[PDB]
RNA sequence: GGUCAAGAUAGUAAGGGUCCACGGUGGAUGCCCUGGCGCUGGAGCCGAUGAAGGACGCGAUUACCUGCGAAAAGCCCCGACGAGCUGGAGAUACGCUUUGACUCGGGGAUGUCCGAAUGGGGAAACCCACCUCGUAAGAGGUAUCCGCAAGGAUGGGAACUCAGGGAACUGAAACAUCUCAGUACCUGAAGGAGAAGAAAGAGAAUUCGAUUCCGUUAGUAGCGGCGAGCGAACCCGGAUCAGCCCAAUCAAGCCGAAGUGGCUGGAAAGCUACACCUCAGAAGGUGAGAGUCCUGUAGGCGAACGAGAGGUCGUUGUUCGUGAAACGAUGACUGAAUCCGCGCGGACCACCGCGCAAGGCUAAAUACUCCCAGUGACCGAUAGCGCAUAGUACCGUGAGGGAAAGGUGAAAAGAACCCCGGGAGGGGAGUGAAAGAGAACCUGAAACCGUGGACUUACAAGCAGUCAUGGCACCUUAUGCGUGUUAUGGCGUGCCUAUUGAAGCAUGAGCCGGCGACUUAGACCUGACGUGCGAGCUUAAGUUGAAAAACGGAGGCGGAGCGAAAGCGAGUCCGAAUAGGGCGGCAUUAGUACGUCGGGCUAGACUCGAAACCAGGUGAGCUAAGCAUGACCAGGUUGAAA
RNA sequence: GUAGGGGAGCGUUCAGUCCGCGGAGAAGCCAUACCGGAAGGAGUGGUGGAGCCGACUGAAGUGCGGAUGCCGGCAUGAGUAACGAUAAAAGAAGUGAGAAUCUUCUUCGCCGUAAGGACAAGGGUUCCUGGGGAAGGGUCGUCCGCCCAGGGAAAGUCGG
RNA sequence: GAAUUGGCUGUAAAGAUGCGGCCUACCCGUAGCAGGACGAAAAGACCCCGUGGAGCUUUACUAUAGUCUGGCAUUGGGAU
């Protein structure tokens, strides 16, 4: 008996190719092409999915200090004063709190300002 | 390329025998033996139609028509089925001709 | 001898044949017979360029 | 310039021919040889 | 709100990108069979009454095949079938046939020319003769080789068999003996089979009894640069079994049991409600899926005619390579007995034991598959033979090589008629279930070419992505957990191999499809797991059944080790007894058969790739020369001997 | 985590058994936002016109991106290089669906020890006549050495 | 291989359009030029490697056609 490799291959390289859409030219149309611009596609996707929350800690550290320079501290001083104070575990995402609620920021920077002198 | 050749291509009817059609279209439909083919296994009956056009780009008053046709079947017919329908005969006999064989089911008459 | 490097792109073959379209005949119509016909040029329908002149 | 083939009637025959293969027996083998090997057919009709 | 100023900001797409929609190109995939493949079985030679294979002919119309053969797609006799027939052929015309055609079997009858070719010649199918018969037309004879004569042979055959002749690559990791292997190749002879055969034997029992074949002995006994490697035979189990002469039933074929209504449908053999046969439910065909619709099947019958010696020298064979080399076999030279005789038993002698050479024949068990049949955890159109027929097209002076190849529809109903056009091609009409089947006619993938739409792009440095946010558009796994596109930000050195190290300016590759590489075999070896019996475990060939498996103890493995062996034995070895090697006891360690898998060995051994080596043939129509025989060198200048 | 060893599995063909599905439409093919730890597998939609999932076991010609690998088709170069001798053409006329290319006329230029003529060898109806316009013709084509049909070849003395 | 294919300087398997930093640069063509793409072409013919090959050579090894030579055979007789 033999089977021949009818109706295998066609429908992997589809499930390959399917992947591919904003691809440019033969990178979303010939097979091998696509499916080797998968691999480089898999490095850039796991790795700079592990980066992405680098990416954003920069982001809000970014505006934090922005907030913080802006009342007269600065990111250094605030999370030094902040830390200081065992009150706040803030940490996380405080970046919004500074972004739009000013009065709120004034008031961690006021109070980060008590515990360091 | 095969065809029709299938059985051994005897005809169960004959070029006379009276039939009626089983199953297709004209089912129960009656009429005489016109043609019969034994090879390719084709039965003319009169009752089955088509109607049908020749192509004459010049020829016998160019003047193109069509034409009342013959519909032409295959093993499905019966023959010469006496008591008013359709009826598989197989038996066989002599009587008044001892040179020949004779066919019925349930009553010896065709 | 000297060879092309790679195949041109889909792309960039199209884009080269950018400057490809035809240039389609300003027309006018014949003053006389009524029919379509080009400048400075006699009527092919008629034959009359100012007054008359091929046989038509 | 001149090529291979020069085209004789009294040559293609005088070897090659039906005759000339059957004038030993090395040819009467590529006689039946050919023949077994489907029809393949010798220079008289060639 | 009008003009100055300073700012910011949209849009346009020449052309591009991504997505979507719709075509085109192509022919993958699924379906199918009109074709293959090998297993088992059957059958097995044809030709001087002319083979095999062809040439040219034959047809109302004939170019290819088929079939024949100047009596030509046929002719006559017998048998069967009993309405059709007039070959593939689609096609008009002519007809033939119950005074039985056609077709199927069975004998004869004609059979052009070539070819063993055979009157003579010849570049096969052609050119020339002679002797008879006589009325021309036309028939008959005229090769050599055996023989009184009758008669026999020259040729052909896929593989198989015997014989005359006889390679190398390769292996020994180099290479001479060796291995490849008496393999390939050439040649001779012949049949359906051949070969072989009726003991001057095998052999160590005062056993056996022709040959061949299979299992087995047995990878044993042996041969070997004792290297690589090579490798018996007797016994025993089976297949089949004979010894005789001589020299003083299966083919044509015929017969065959049993269903209707309703329903979906274009169409039913499907569903359904009831019913029937079955020494017949194997199978194909019939508009779809079939016992009871056709052919069939089980069963039954069935014909005139037809089949069923010794030595020496050079050497060689078998396990036998010169080895202690016996024996058979011969090329040369030699050339004994014959019945108280003669050859053998592995130098040789005696004894002892088997055996009668120098003459022939001789079914069966065996091998093979051109052909036919039946089957298949065999292929199904890049597969399967190369061919879904072709040794054709095509390549070559030739020997030789050598293709792709398939699908309307259930039925031609194969599309009258209308419209644009010379046409091609299309658009209607009509047929059809379907023309979403229309003859560039099953599906119709991908590359690749276009048309339309959506969001987009004309200060931007780029492995074409990835992440993140915004804009626009869409809502059938689908209002979000979204899908499509996009603007900007961040990040970002193709894949493969080969490598110390690859984005590499190192290899490979235009793109998509399909083809495409770690197998198979043996009663081999060794392990893991699993089963069955277990101090025991299994069979091999074969025999008999064969919708099935049983029988078969010849043999193999355990069961005792030690040694160079004789031998001895829970002991055995070396040696004059004590030291040790091996080992049994163990404190206790069970096997064998089968299966799958992990390896090993022998074969191509994962697939692809050499330069080369050897055998048999084809080539001097190109070119290098010879031979025989022909042809050719305008015109002018110079002015030798005599 | 590379050679390498070990474990679980996914898919394709055939096969036996089981459950079954199909003209109110099978396989295949096309789209898809769902499921699964992956090989993968479902759901609905669109094509298609006969067949075919699933479970359990068994057997493999069983899984491709590469081998300058094989067959086929289709791209790039690109409407690029070329159209095969630098012996030139020109006008009228005709035909035709359509003519720079066919026909005729009138000129022009080219060979003229040839680029004329007659044979051999070789080729095999290419000749003539009448039609044709798919391909062949390096453009065109009404034309041809192309395609169709019908005709044509005559020897006592020439060559055998 | 696919490309959406600039310049300098530096780094990288040591000669970067594709890495870094800096400069430059609107979109698409046509005629041209040959500096780069270690541009194309041919599994480098040089060199070395292979217990690869083949032609040739000779006082390398070994065989052998051929040839010389003793005996035996055809192959006999007589004198000495
Ligand atoms: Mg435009
Ligand atoms: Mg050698
Ligand atoms: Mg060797
Ligand atoms: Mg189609
Ligand atoms: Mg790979
Ligand atoms: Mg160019
Ligand atoms: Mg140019
Ligand atoms: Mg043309
Ligand atoms: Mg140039
Ligand atoms: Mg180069
Ligand atoms: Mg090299
Ligand atoms: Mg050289």
């Amino acid at each position: 008996p033999r089977a021949k490799t009818g109706i295998v291959r066609r429908r992997r390289h589809k499930k390959v190719l399917k992947r591919a859409k904003g691809f440019w030219g033969s990178r979303s149309k010939q097979y091998r092409n696509a499916f080797q611009t998968l691999l480089n596609a898999a490095t850039y996707e796991y790795r700079d999915r592990r980066n992405k929350k680098r990416d954003f800690r920069r982001l809000w550290i970014q505006r934090i200090n922005a907030g913080a320079r802006l009342h007269g501290m600065n990111y250094s001083t605030f999370i030094n004063g902040l830390k200081r104070a065992n009150i706040d575990l803030n940490r996380k995402v405080l970046a919004d709190i500074a972004a739009r609620e000013p009065e709120a920021f004034k008031a961690l920077v006021d109070a980060s300002r008590n515990a360091r002198q | 390329p095969s065809a029709g050749s299938h059985h051994n291509d005897k005809l169960h009817f004959k070029k006379g025998d009276t039939v009626i059609v089983l199953s297709g279209k004209h089912k129960g439909q009656t009429g005489k033996v016109l043609l019969a083919l034994p090879r390719d296994q084709k039965v003319v009956v009169e009752g089955v139609n088509v109607i049908t056009k020749n192509v004459k780009p010049s020829m016998t008053n160019p003047q193109g028509g069509q034409e009342q046709r013959e519909l032409a079947l295959h093993a499905s017919k019966v023959a010469l089925v006496d008591p008013e329908t359709g009826k598989a005969t197989r038996v066989r006999k002599q009587i008044v001709d001892g040179k020949k064989v004779r066919v019925a089911v349930a009553s010896g008459k065709t | 001898h000297p060879v092309p490097k790679k195949k041109t792109s889909k792309s960039k073959r199209d884009m080269r044949r950018s400057h490809h379209a035809l240039t389609a005949p300003n027309l006018t119509e014949c003053p006389q017979c009524h029919g379509k016909k080009l400048s400075h040029h006699i009527c092919p329908n008629c034959g009359y360029y100012d007054g008359r002149q091929v046989l038509a | 310039m001149k090529r291979t083939y020069q085209p004789n009637n009294r040559k293609r025959a005088k070897t090659h021919g039906f005759r000339a293969r059957m004038k030993t027996k090395s040819g009467r083998n590529i006689l039946a040889r050919r023949r077994a090997k489907g029809r393949h057919q010798l220079t008289v009709s060639d």
